[PDB]
């Protein structure tokens, strides 16, 4: 449509699984809990025998910049690596 | 018998649960029993000292 | 060890934060590290004269 | 022989959870280094036929 | 029953091959000679 | 700070293909050690029964 | 090598045993291994006074 093109090859099929890893545990699968009220999953996070974020993944208590953070564990040569989250409180 | 190093079951953490072996959960599993998890965690830890 | 720390971080870099460092500074032919070297780089002005 | 102990660290008895969490490369690295996919290219029970 | 219990979340279902290593190998498959006599 | 160059190499800026491939060890090699099967063991998402 | 031997055992411990003692004296921050030093232990007599 006015304009020439140059003849190619077929190119390789690709995926988003071809450059990017999936972070997520094909060995490991954490459960979740039923409830559909509100007022009852209030209690569910209230109580004290469960966490939401551990208490070492928490820098709340800063004057500004509170982050929240997390660790991808590599499964093959144990590797880590810690990624955080910014929040403001300014 | 012998552990095992093609999964992370040292890595796994959930909050406030105090003991190691009880963020495991073997009812559904047919060859594997509750006195498993203690023996693994025993080992598991044996390597560390 | 290779001072890499995250700043504003929560947790205290583990053996398995300085196993990538590790692992990263082996590369074949020091691909992974800038090196460094002990040579004349200035001259002290010599004490007690000019 | 040399014995173990908390020498000089802040560390006490804890709970498993969260000793094996503080116990990070004693265990993990160790015990990568102590496990490959094992399997048995021997046999015990052999007749001809 | 007589004893108060503390809520808590689901846990991570695990079975004996999550911590355990299979001593079999995939690879190579001994074959087995047939028989049902015991002279034999 | 240390600034790259193409001092004393042949190097030119070429396209990304010729690039890569020219670009051999320090992307090959170091992509290597910077990788594993990275996999997340933790759990933002937690409510009792 | 690591003298890591089996007492009534049947086989020599060959090189994929030796391989095994290797790979975890390897470990990250030498924690595969006790380590040794030389230094003074002691105070043996001199000869020939007290």
């Amino acid at each position: 449509s006015a304009a020439y093109n140059t003849a190619t090859a077929p190119k390789v099929p690709v995926s988003r699984a071809t450059f990017f890893q999936n972070t997520k545990s094909k060995d490991f699968d954490f459960k979740f809990a039923d409830g559909a009220d509100a007022i009852a999953n209030v209690l569910q996070q209230m109580e004290h025998g469960v966490a939401q974020h551990q208490l070492g993944d928490m820098n709340v208590r800063t004057d500004g910049l509170a982050t929240v953070s997390a660790v991808l564990n590599g499964r093959k040569r144990k590797i880590a690596n810690q990624y955080m989250m910014h929040f403001d409180l300014f | 018998g012998i552990l095992n190093g093609d999964k992370a079951y040292e890595q796994v953490e959930m909050g406030n649960i105090r003991a190691y072996d009880a963020m495991f959960d073997t009812s559904a599993a047919r060859d594997f029993n509750f006195v498993g998890v203690r023996g693994a965690s025993q080992q598991i830890a044996a390597v560390g000292g | 060890h290779r001072p890499n720390a995250i700043p504003h971080g929560t947790r205290r870099l583990g053996n398995s934060e300085v196993l990538m460092n590790s692992r990263f500074s082996k590369i074949l032919d020091k691909k992974g590290i800038t090196k460094l070297e002990t040579r004349v780089g200035g001259r002290k002005r010599g004490d007690n004269n000019d | 022989l040399l014995e173990r102990g908390y020498g000089n660290t802040g560390f006490t008895d804890t709970y498993s959870a969260a000793g094996i969490r503080r116990t990070n490369g004693h265990i993990s690295l160790r015990l990568s280094a102590l496990t490959d996919d094992f399997e048995f290219t021997m046999h015990p029970l052999a007749r001809a036929e």
